[PDB]
């Protein structure tokens, strides 16, 4: 059975200002939580690099 | 940082002397150290034995993409930080400065000591050292000697 297929609106709906108004509102709050979250787990990675060792050292 | 500066570089031949006390100094002077990069290969062995399940079983391979990222990313989890491997090599290190301070007096006084060496060797055929030797020593005659 061939599967049926669609063409997704987004790629054919002129841009209207609906669209941009409530995604900017919506971008907006995902970029705060991300930037929140991002820098937590910087600050994580960061911190768990180790110390810098000597030159042409083993172990 | 303090104690690395003092001792400066550090060779395997120290590491394995002390592996006597802790067999996972390696294991942990790697974790503390920028000394050589880390490989997850136990994890990159489990994201390949599931990369082989999901060929057997024919999953999309999104999924097998998934499934080798996934036990990689929980062995370097379970890798970096550790904050307790830099404790052990604060041990170590400490233990090391010990051994190189007592080893450059070894050094020093080589010379001095060569005729006195080459007479005790021909008395005592024990290698025990001489502290040790000493000690037993003065608990035997603390047992043994008549007070008087
Ligand atoms: C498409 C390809 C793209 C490729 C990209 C490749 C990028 C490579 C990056 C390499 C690593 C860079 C690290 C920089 C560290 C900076 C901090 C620093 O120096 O810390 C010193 C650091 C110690 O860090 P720390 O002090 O403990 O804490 C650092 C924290 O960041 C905390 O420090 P802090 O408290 O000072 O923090 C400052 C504060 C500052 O925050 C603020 O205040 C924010 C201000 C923002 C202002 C922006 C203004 C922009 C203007 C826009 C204008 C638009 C106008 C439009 C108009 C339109 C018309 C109207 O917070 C931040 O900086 C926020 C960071 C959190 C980020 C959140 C988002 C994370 C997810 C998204 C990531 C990006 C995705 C992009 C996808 C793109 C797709 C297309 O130690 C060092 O000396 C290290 C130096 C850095 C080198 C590290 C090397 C590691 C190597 C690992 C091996 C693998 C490498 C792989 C490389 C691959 C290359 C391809
Ligand atoms: C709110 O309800 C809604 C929805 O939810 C139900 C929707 O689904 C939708 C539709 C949803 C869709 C079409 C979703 C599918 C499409 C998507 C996700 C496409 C959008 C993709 C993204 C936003 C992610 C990619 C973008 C990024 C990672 C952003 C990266 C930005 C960067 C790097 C910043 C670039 C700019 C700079 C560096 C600034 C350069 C200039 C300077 C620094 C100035 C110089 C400065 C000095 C000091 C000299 C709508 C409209 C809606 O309203
Ligand atoms: C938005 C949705 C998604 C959000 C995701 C959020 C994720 C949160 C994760 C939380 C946990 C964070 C853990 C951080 C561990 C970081 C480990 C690491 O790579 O550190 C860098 C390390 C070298 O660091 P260091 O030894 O300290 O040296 C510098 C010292 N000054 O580097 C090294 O030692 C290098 C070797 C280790 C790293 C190997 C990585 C292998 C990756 C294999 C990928 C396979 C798949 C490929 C797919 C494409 C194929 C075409």
């Amino acid at each position: 059975m061939r599967t049926k297929l669609y063409n997704a609106a987004y790629f054919l709906l002129n841009n209207n200002e609906s669209f941009g108004h409530s995604f900017g509102i919506r971008l907006k709050i995902v970029g705060l939580n991300t930037w929140i979250v991002g820098y937590a787990v910087s600050r994580y990675y960061f911190s768990s690099l180790r110390v810098k060792a000597a030159q042409d050292e083993r172990f | 940082l303090r104690r690395k500066q003092q001792l400066g570089k550090i060779y395997p031949e120290e590491v394995s002397s002390y592996t006597q006390i802790n067999p996972d100094i390696a294991n942990d002077l790697n974790l503390t150290f920028n000394a050589k990069l880390l490989w997850p290969v136990r994890g990159m062995t489990v994201g390949a034995g599931f990369f082989a399940f999901a060929h057997l079983f024919n999953l999309p391979y999104s999924f097998r993409l998934g499934l080798f990222v996934l036990p990689t990313a929980v062995e370097l989890a379970f890798t970096w930080g550790n904050k307790t491997s830099q404790f052990k090599s604060i041990e170590f290190m400490d233990y090391l400065l010990q051994y190189r301070v007592s080893k450059a007096l070894l050094e020093k006084n080589a010379k001095h000591f060569a005729e006195k060496k080459a007479a005790y060797q021909k008395e005592i055929n024990s290698s025990q050292s001489v502290q040790d030797l000493y000690n037993q020593l003065i608990t035997l005659v603390s047992e043994q000697a008549p007070s008087e």
